[PDB]
């Protein structure tokens, strides 16, 4: 997959340090285009970053600071967006990069030509040279009077002269393979952009970083949209009208406008709208329904719409951090909630400033009716008398379509629970698995975390927990009876895939159809008893179905 | 919040062209149906046309297809109404709508900016007095007033007696002749027993013309 | 095209009254029929969709209903707000059409106007056009003809009138009738003169203006 959700995180420190570079590993692994912000922080000098060298598009800004790695391989990124920026300002912020001596030694961005909309930040890199060596007015759009420059050239070290091969002095390296190509600049006549002085080599006017000829379907990015090559202006409309009439006819052309790339249908995760455009929310008088496929859809309503519940970072609760006892009577009865869920330490205990009262373990019982997550779930503090997160057990499925952080859907940190609480959690839509620090939590490996993600972006990250060896030196290591050994934690409960039969939400044997005092049907492999008040057997089946007309008499 | 605002008004002559902008925010640009849509002075409201932010589609009004053109720039967020061959009925405010769905009901207007056409250069305001006469008086009350006449455009701001009297005074709405130029009444009350005693000035104020003059209001000797 | 028409046009009611206002369509917009509402000089605002349902953000003073060809506005409780024009808009079918308007204004007593006639200046003469003015001051209602005559017989074609806007301390209006005709055809004739005629004026009072001694 080449599309990959970015991460949203500013100098803000990491949840796990350790599993910190298995994170961006685990994300930017085989991705091409970034849907968000590229953040390279807090790595340590040894790190190994071959990863990074198929990036070519980010839809929002770059952060690389806080980081010790001599050199960072992002050589074949050609177009930096800039939809969402740094501080409002800036869309490539390298910061705070130091320290044979280790810290950044330099930029390597090869084949940057366009940033359609932000600044460049570059301040406090003592190791970093021909920093100020860049005629960054070419890399920046025509249309851009934003682009502000601010370079810090306080160096620590003696910088070399670029190649001389090189024509002038604009070089992101020593070598002669890295000298600047000059594009915007250099151009004959009224082209924004061209790859030579010829007027005949000028680039066309869909053309976002350069062209390889004067045609419309070669350009090195897509300044508007990209149908399936073609850089257009918009894509092509859902319906077509009469123009005179103007009825609606659906067109069989019709893509779909997903960041910018015209697509056939929205991805898996996103949501179609009747406008065309691939969203997460649905827009005000519409409606998320599920087609007959499987597939999400927003769709209109003349009605107006049917009371949903709303999450952190939602309609009025946009900026509470964490679940108080404030609003912890919201999620009333919620079979599902539009937002994510939070329970920070400063939950379950009351906040000084206000008049919270704390939160009791008996007020988390709301929850026994949740059956999906559009957003993360993210669980730092828990209750000591309660040993798991057995009051999630009906919750189904996590979207993920709001990451906490940006890259994590399920965080459990410090939460000292017995095993592991989430039953019947199948399917996880996107963002990363984080599990760290809980010191007595077993039932981590045994889980069938392949079976729950849904791309090869999603991963399981997990340290700092209780040693493997002890957890199957103490009579818990997935009872048996659960089938492939694939179990949510001690008990006939807590199996994944059941091997033989079920009696309710037990893992069970034989039913007791021949030797039980209630009279039961086996469908598919489920034990259900039924009261035989017509006949009273003795190893005979009695009922076929819990109708009267089905019993024996 | 969402805010819409919108520009490119002025005064054209009879088929000359304009474009209006409408630029929005709060709001995901290319989630919703953007529309204009104008009102005549005194008149009710019509629908102009009809834009889509991702493929472009404009829907148009039969009246108005051929004549105005739709635009849409999603990297600034602002939406372009070419007008061609501007006729004397296409003098209105122009609101800048949204739909919710694509059903064709809006909620969130914009500003109104005014299109005005006339082929009525800039005149300024002749201020004319009328004095009150002999018999103006309905029982110790008298009226008093100045007549600005052809001037363009509008508006004209006028005041008395460099603004110290505004109890009782009365300005008119501009009304149109049919020479194309605009004229309005300003009057005020006062009682009968100070007629010759207060100096009245009436201070009218062109803001397009750059005029201040002033003419006093003296009773007419019949 | 679909001609959508409201009724009454003009509607005047004291605040705690209930005012209902009708739209009717010429075709079949059972449920695709909006609502609005425009003070002056302000843009419009949503009130109701699909002729039923409110927007969210709107008091509850507010409930559509009617479906097919019939459609009614109401207001249960009227406050010192929401004198304004409201409209109705159909969506069901292109083409998509407003209606005319409907203005809502409190309501008061009947008050009689200050008839006032003015003699043309003196510096008007030498431009070649006359002008005489038929002020009115504080009447209600609105409804008032205002005809002039030259010394036998009305005019018609060079009269443009003008009133104001609502007054906010004593609810009544203005009108002032301009009649236009040139200096040439000023000084021809004697008596100029302008007729009111009011609801609350049991006599028509008259304004005789004179072109001799003034």
């Amino acid at each position: 997959t080449q599309v990959c959700t970015g991460t949203d995180m500013k100098l803000r420190l990491p949840a796990s340090p350790e599993t910190h570079l298995d994170m961006l590993r685990h994300l930017y692994q085989g991705c091409q285009v970034v849907q968000g912000n590229l953040e390279l922080t807090y790595l340590p000098t040894n790190a190994s970053l071959s990863f990074l060298q198929d990036i070519q598009e980010v839809q929002g800004y770059v952060l690389i600071a806080h980081n010790q790695v001599r050199q960072v391989p992002l050589q074949r990124l050609r177009i930096v967006r800039g939809t969402q920026l740094f501080e409002d300002n800036y869309a490539l912020a390298v910061l705070d990069n130091g320290d044979s001596p280790g810290g950044l030694r330099e930029l390597q961005l090869r084949s940057l030509t366009e940033i359609l909309k932000g600044g460049v930040l570059i301040q406090r890199n003592p190791q970093l040279c021909y920093q100020d060596t860049i005629l960054w007015k070419d890399i920046f759009h025509k249309n851009n009077q934003l682009a502000l420059t601010l370079i810090d050239t306080n160096r620590s070290r003696a910088c070399h002269p670029c190649s001389p091969m090189c024509k002038g002095s604009r070089c992101w390296g020593e070598s002669s393979e890295d000298c600047q190509s000059l594009t915007r600049t250099v151009c004959a006549g009224g082209c924004a952009r061209c790859k030579g002085p010829l007027p005949t080599d000028c680039c066309h006017e869909q053309c976002a970083a350069g062209c390889t000829g004067p045609k419309h379907s070669d350009c090195l990015a897509c300044l508007h949209f990209n149908h399936s090559g073609i850089c257009e202006l918009h894509c092509p409309a859902l319906v077509t009208y009469n123009t005179d009439t103007f009825e609606s006819m659906p067109n069989p052309e019709g893509r779909y406008t997903f960041g910018a790339s015209c697509v056939t249908a929205c991805p898996y995760n996103y949501l179609s709208t009747d406008v065309g455009f691939c969203t997460l929310v649905c827009p005000l008088h519409n409606q998320e329904v599920t087609a007959e496929d499987g597939t999400q859809r927003c769709e209109k309503c003349s009605k107006p719409c049917a009371r949903v519940c709303y999450g952190l970072g939602m309609e009025h609760l946009r900026e509470v951090r964490a679940v108080t006892s404030a609003n912890i009577q919201e999620f009333a009865g919620c079979k599902k909630i539009f937002g994510s869920l939070a329970f920070l330490p400063e939950s379950f205990d009351g906040d000084p400033a206000s008049n919270t009262a704390p939160l009791q373990p008996e007020q988390l019982q709301v929850f026994e009716t949740l059956e999906e997550i559009t957003g993360y779930l993210y669980i730092s503090a828990w209750p000591d008398s309660l040993p798991d997160l057995s009051v999630f057990q009906n919750l189904q499925v996590i979207r993920g379509r709001v990451l906490h952080n940006g890259a994590y859907s399920l965080t459990l940190q410090g939460l000292g629970i017995s095993w592991l609480g989430l039953r019947s959690l199948r399917e996880l839509g996107s963002g990363l698995a984080l599990i760290h620090h809980n010191t007595h939590l077993c039932f981590v490996h045994t889980v069938p975390w392949d079976q729950l993600f849904r791309n090869p972006h999603q991963a399981l990250l997990h340290t700092a927990n209780r040693p493997e060896d002890e957890c199957v030196g103490e009579g818990l290591a997935c009872h048996q009876l659960c089938a492939r050994g694939h179990c949510w934690g001690p008990g006939p409960t807590q199996c994944v895939n059941c091997s033989q039969f079920l009696r309710g939400q037990e893992c069970v044997e034989e039913c007791r159809v021949l030797q039980g005092l209630p009279r039961e049907y086996v469908n598919a492999r489920h034990c259900l008893p039924c009261h035989p008040e017509c006949q009273p057997q003795n190893g005979s089946v009695t009922c076929f179905g819990p109708e009267a007309d089905q019993c024996v008499a | 919040e969402v805010q819409l605002v919108e520009s490119g008004g002025g005064l054209v002559q009879p088929g000359g062209s304009l474009r209006l902008s409408c630029a929005a925010s709060g709001f995901t640009f290319s989630a919703y149906t953007m529309d204009w849509v104008r009102q005549a002075p005194g008149k009710g409201l019509e629908w102009v046309a009809d834009v889509n932010p991702n493929s472009g589609g404009s829907i148009y009004n039969q009246r108005f297809k051929g004549r105005f053109t739709l635009s849409v720039d999603r990297s600034k967020n602002t939406l372009y109404l070419q007008m061609n061959s501007l006729r004397a009925e296409d003098t209105a405010v122009y609101y800048c709508a949204r739909n919710l769905g694509p059903s064709f009901y809006f909620d969130y207007w914009g500003q109104g900016t005014l299109v005005t056409v006339s082929s009525a250069s800039t005149k300024g305001p002749s201020v004319f007095p009328l004095a009150p006469s002999s018999k103006s008086t309905s029982g110790g009350t008298a009226a008093l007033g100045c007549l600005v006449k052809d001037y363009f455009p509008e508006p004209v701001t006028v005041s008395w007696n460099s603004g110290a009297l505004t109890s009782g005074v009365h300005t008119f709405p501009a009304v149109l002749q049919s020479s194309g130029l605009y004229s309005l009444s300003s009057v005020v009350t006062v009682p009968s027993s100070s007629l010759g005693t207060q100096t009245y000035i009436c201070n009218v104020n062109h803001k397009p013309s750059n005029t201040k003059v002033d003419k006093k209001v003296e009773p007419k000797s019949c | 095209d679909i001609q959508m028409t409201q009724s009454p046009s003009s509607l005047s009611a004291s605040v705690g009254d209930r005012v209902t206002i009708t739209c009717k369509a010429s075709q079949d917009v059972s449920i695709g029929v909006a609502w609005y509402q425009q003070k002056p000089g302000k843009a419009p605002k949503l009130l109701i969709y699909s002729a039923s349902y409110r927007y969210t953000g709107v008091p509850s003073r507010f409930s559509g209903s009617g479906s097919g060809t019939d459609f009614t506005l109401t207001i249960s409780s009227l406050q010192p707000e929401d004198f304004a024009t409201y409209y109705c808009q159909q969506y069901y079918i292109y083409p998509y059409t407003f209606g005319q308007g409907t203005k809502v204004e409190i309501k008061r007593t009947v008050a009689a106007p200050s008839v006032f006639i003015f003699p043309p200046s003196d510096e008007q003469l030498k431009s070649g056009t006359a002008s005489v003015v038929c002020l009115l001051n504080n009447f209600y209602p609105r409804e008032a003809k205002v005809q002039w005559k030259v010394d036998n017989a009305l005019q018609s074609g060079n009269s443009q009138e003008s009133v104001t806007e609502q007054d906010s301390k004593d609810s009544t209006y203005s009108l002032s009738s301009t009649l236009t005709l040139s200096k040439a055809d000023y000084e021809k004739h004697k008596v100029y003169a302008c007729e009111v005629t009011h609801q609350g004026l049991s006599s028509p009072v008259t304004k005789s203006f004179n072109r001799g001694e003034c």
